């Protein structure tokens, strides 16, 4: 009940994905268990748990999809634009971690669990090749090297996906 | 741990992040903003004391009724009655 | 029309319930696959423009290597390593991980996964074998009417 | 009070009495029983079609139950019930005496069936026929 | 000997063409519920005769019966199929 | 039934009842969907 | 339909019997009977 | 002559009981094999006369492919494919598909039936194990006589 928020218990993985890849059109035709009505509906529907475990499943299979398009195709001479977006994507993912740090019951309770274990492996290996790319663009066997360690981040970025 | 994170995916987490920093900053140096709750009324919660008092003592007379109905505990209490049977007769024979 | 035979019929409802623990072992392994197969191909090829082919060799190596079809000589000749010894005297050093990322991979999907697989099949064998019995003897009903 | 419906109108006493059984279980708070008949959204004779004091004062008649009854079985479920074999007419008939007792049996058997009253239940199965 | 000829023909007439038929069911699980205590009787008698001098109960286990055509008792038994008797330690004793 | 005579009780079986519409118990049973009843061997015995 | 009520009313006399020769039956039966017992022992002791 | 010890004599009796387990994996395992032999074939040589050679090339990949034998380089030479990754830049684009209905076969035959044969073994095995020990008994005076 409290994963499903002000939702019905009824709702599937598929009507609660559609609605949120379509926020205009699937909401008023919903049952939640003008001014005083969408923006009552969009506050209580993407402020459930569930709602946000789905947001954030998505948005780590994207990055999963997109990191391993970017270390499948080969690198440019220059930090290309996908190598941009997936800094500042791993930035933000490290903010994540620390405010997690922060707000948690101590460093131990953090550490404890094995997905942020994961997740600073798999910080600390993208920001290592990116370096290591980003020393010399234009030099063959920095973007050789460069793969070699994002070949692990895409392994650990698939076994982060199981949580 | 779903309940506490903020609702923006990864790569727009940082206008989430910058906002939270925004909150912190407005109420620890600005403070034009506090932290507001709802506290539940006394009716309530007497309501929910007296079901679980209720509920408590419930449970401890089905659990009495359903250990008195036990093999074991039937068994003994058998054994024990006629032991008593016994001392009733003890008392007959005495008599007679 | 296996399902009339007292034998075959019973195994059928089985093999049906079955599918849902083929289905959790897919699921487990698509990971394991997909993390491989993308780190793997990136190592063996890290200078190509992504295409169709690059996809195909994602996919294709990864999932024949668990039936124990290993592919090692054509992992070889591939990797461009030219040494009696294999994945030796390469081009590239990062190429010579790639028996290792495959060591750790078939270790996680026919050591782990596949002896996995076998328990969970064993344990919902002995839960629901009575049961496949039952749900058969009203399929003879369904059959006959 | 007299009713305009003929198949009403045929009903014995007994099925009345059944139907007095229903309305003190009904009048109860958050009874099901009530909960069942207004979810069923059909009339009086219990045809699926969804006159409101008729609907209101003689809502749990005893063929309605067996229609809603009905609903819950299957799609086919139909019934048959002769409220002709009570009159005093068919007393020279030898068998009856069983009929008349097993039908009405029948009747109250779904009501405790209703009510979830497992031993009248049990109780009624056993003094009528037809028992599998 | 007795016992496990009992068992044989109880066994036997239970799956006769004389007791197949819609009324005679019960009768039939009686007959073979009564031949597997017959059994039962055969392997008890057998172990303490094989408890109180395992060699003398050879000897009765070797000994041909002139009654039954001078069979020894493991003969009888086997082509009665008591399987549960010719398991039993005292008659896998006398065959090795 | 089945115990003190199978064949009156396959004809039992067989009846069509005035009373459900005509149907057979077994098809009430599958109705019902009463998995006990279809899996006895009375039942399977009059479906063979 | 006479089949069917006698065999019924037959399978009620053996359920009966069986659930009335189960342990659990026959200890709470022994139960009740010795509190019984007593009961009379204290019509007894009176009397005396 | 096994029959006499008494570790490998009631073996020989379950092996005996196991068979049909065996004959069931087998009735299974038909349907898979041809509906994927004929299928494969016909991708394989979709305009040649049927001939003896036809029905050969039905059963031997098939039913050696449940064993670990791919065939992988020779049904990629097979298919007239002569692009560096395999089943690529082919004559026509239907042999492509064979490495899928392989991957649905072995799913089918190594993942679902041989592991569903493991759980079969394994209750038989409990079921039947006591009642060898007491027929290779009776076999031990069968024997003896
Ligand atoms: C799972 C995580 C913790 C593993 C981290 C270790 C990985 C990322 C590191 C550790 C040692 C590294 C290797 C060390 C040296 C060389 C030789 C060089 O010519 C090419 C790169 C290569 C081959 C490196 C590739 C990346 C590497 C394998
Ligand atoms: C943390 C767990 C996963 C263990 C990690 C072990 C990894 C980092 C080790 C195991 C085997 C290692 C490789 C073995 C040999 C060589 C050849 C050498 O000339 C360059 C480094 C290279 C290519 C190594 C890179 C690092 C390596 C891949
Ligand atoms: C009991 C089991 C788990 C033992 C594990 C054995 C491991 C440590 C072995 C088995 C296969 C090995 C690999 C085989 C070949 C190569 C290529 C070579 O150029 C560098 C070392 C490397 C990459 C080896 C690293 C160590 C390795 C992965
Ligand atoms: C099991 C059932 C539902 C599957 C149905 C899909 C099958 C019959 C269809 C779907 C897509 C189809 C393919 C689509 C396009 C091509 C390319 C063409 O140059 C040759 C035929 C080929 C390769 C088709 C073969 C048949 C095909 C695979
Ligand atoms: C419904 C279940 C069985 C899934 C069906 C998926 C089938 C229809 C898919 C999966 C892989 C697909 C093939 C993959 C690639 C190619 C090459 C392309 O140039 C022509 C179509 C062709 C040959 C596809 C045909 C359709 C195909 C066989
Ligand atoms: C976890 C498991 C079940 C993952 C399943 C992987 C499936 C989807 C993979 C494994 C092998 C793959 C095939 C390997 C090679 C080819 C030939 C190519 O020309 C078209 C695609 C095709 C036909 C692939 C289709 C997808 C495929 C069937
Ligand atoms: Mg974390
Ligand atoms: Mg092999
Ligand atoms: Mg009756």
């Amino acid at each position: 009940a409290d994963w499903y928020g002000h939702l019905k218990s009824v709702t599937s993985f598929w009507a609660v994905l559609f609605a949120f890849f379509f926020p205009f059109f699937v909401l008023p035709f919903i049952n939640f268990s003008g001014a005083h009505r969408l923006r009552r509906k969009f506050a209580k529907f993407y402020s459930a748990p569930y709602t946000r475990f789905i947001s954030d499943l998505l948005s780590h299979f994207v990055l999963c999809v997109v990191t391993s398009y970017f270390v499948l195709d080969k690198l440019e001479d220059t930090i290309s634009a996908i190598e941009w977006i997936l800094l500042v994507w791993f930035v933000a993912l490290l903010l994540e971690e620390l405010r997690q740090m922060i707000f948690c019951d101590g460093i131990a309770e953090y550490i404890s669990d094995t997905w942020n274990r994961l997740d600073l492996i798999m910080i600390t290996l993208f920001f290592v090749g990116f370096f290591t790319h980003a020393s010399d663009p234009s030099n063959q066997d920095s973007k050789v090297v460069s793969k070699g360690i994002h070949a692990f981040l895409v392994v650990v970025l698939w076994l982060r996906f199981m949580r | 741990e779903y309940k506490d994170r903020p609702f923006l995916p990864a790569p727009f987490i940082l206008l989430a992040h910058v906002h939270m920093l925004f909150m912190r900053l407005l109420r620890l140096c600005g403070v034009h903003t506090q932290e507001h709750e709802k506290i539940q009324d006394d009716e309530t919660k007497r309501k929910i004391t007296t079901f679980e008092e209720l509920n408590t003592d419930k449970f401890l007379r089905r659990w009495e009724r359903e250990r008195q109905e036990m093999l074991e505990a039937r068994v003994k209490m058998t054994n024990d009655n006629v032991v008593q049977a016994m001392g009733m007769m003890d008392q007959l024979l005495e008599h007679m | 029309y296996y399902a009339l035979s007292k034998n075959l019929g019973p195994k059928l409802i089985m093999m049906m319930e079955m599918m849902k623990d083929v289905s959790t072992f897919v699921f487990l392994l698509l990971i394991f696959l997909i993390g491989y197969g993308v780190a793997a191909q990136s190592l063996l090829s890290p200078d190509e423009d992504f295409s169709s082919r690059t996809f195909i060799g994602v996919l294709f190596r990864p999932y024949f290597q668990i039936y124990g079809e290993l592919f090692l000589d054509d992992l070889n000749s591939e990797a461009n390593c030219l040494g009696d010894t294999p994945f030796t005297e390469c081009s590239r050093e990062t190429v010579r991980m790639v028996p290792f990322f495959l060591a750790v991979y078939i270790l996680g999907s026919n050591v782990l996964l596949v002896n996995l697989l076998i328990a969970m099949f064993n344990d919902t064998y002995m839960k629901v074998q009575e049961a496949a019995e039952d749900l058969w003897r009203k399929q003879n009903y369904e059959l006959c009417a | 009070a007299k009713t305009n419906i003929t198949a009403l109108d045929e009903l014995p006493s007994f099925a009345l009495a059944i139907e007095e059984l229903y309305k003190r279980e009904a009048k109860k708070p958050h009874s099901h029983v009530q909960r069942l008949v207004s979810l069923s959204n059909t009339d009086v004779l219990g045809r699926h079609y969804r006159g409101r004091d008729l609907a209101n004062t003689r809502a749990y008649n005893v063929l309605r139950m067996d229609q809603i009854f009905a609903r819950l079985v299957s799609k086919d479920f139909s019934v048959n019930r002769d409220f002709t074999i009570y009159d005093s007419k068919y007393d020279k008939v030898p068998g009856i005496q069983f009929r008349r007792t097993a039908q009405a049996s029948h009747m109250l058997f779904l009501w405790a069936i209703c009510l979830d009253r497992f031993r009248m239940a049990r109780h009624f199965w056993l003094i009528g026929d037809q028992s599998i | 000997i007795n016992a496990l000829v009992a068992s044989r023909i109880l066994e036997r007439l239970s799956t006769h063409r004389a007791l197949q038929g819609p009324h005679l069911a019960e009768e039939r699980a009686k007959m073979q519920h009564n031949a597997k205590k017959f059994e039962e009787l055969a392997v008890g008698v057998l172990g303490e005769c094989h408890g109180s001098d395992s060699h003398m109960a050879s000897e009765m286990l070797h000994s041909k019966n002139d009654m039954f055509n001078k069979k020894n008792a493991i003969n009888i038994a086997y082509d009665a199929k008591s399987l549960a008797f010719l398991s039993h330690p005292a008659t896998q004793s006398v065959i090795n």
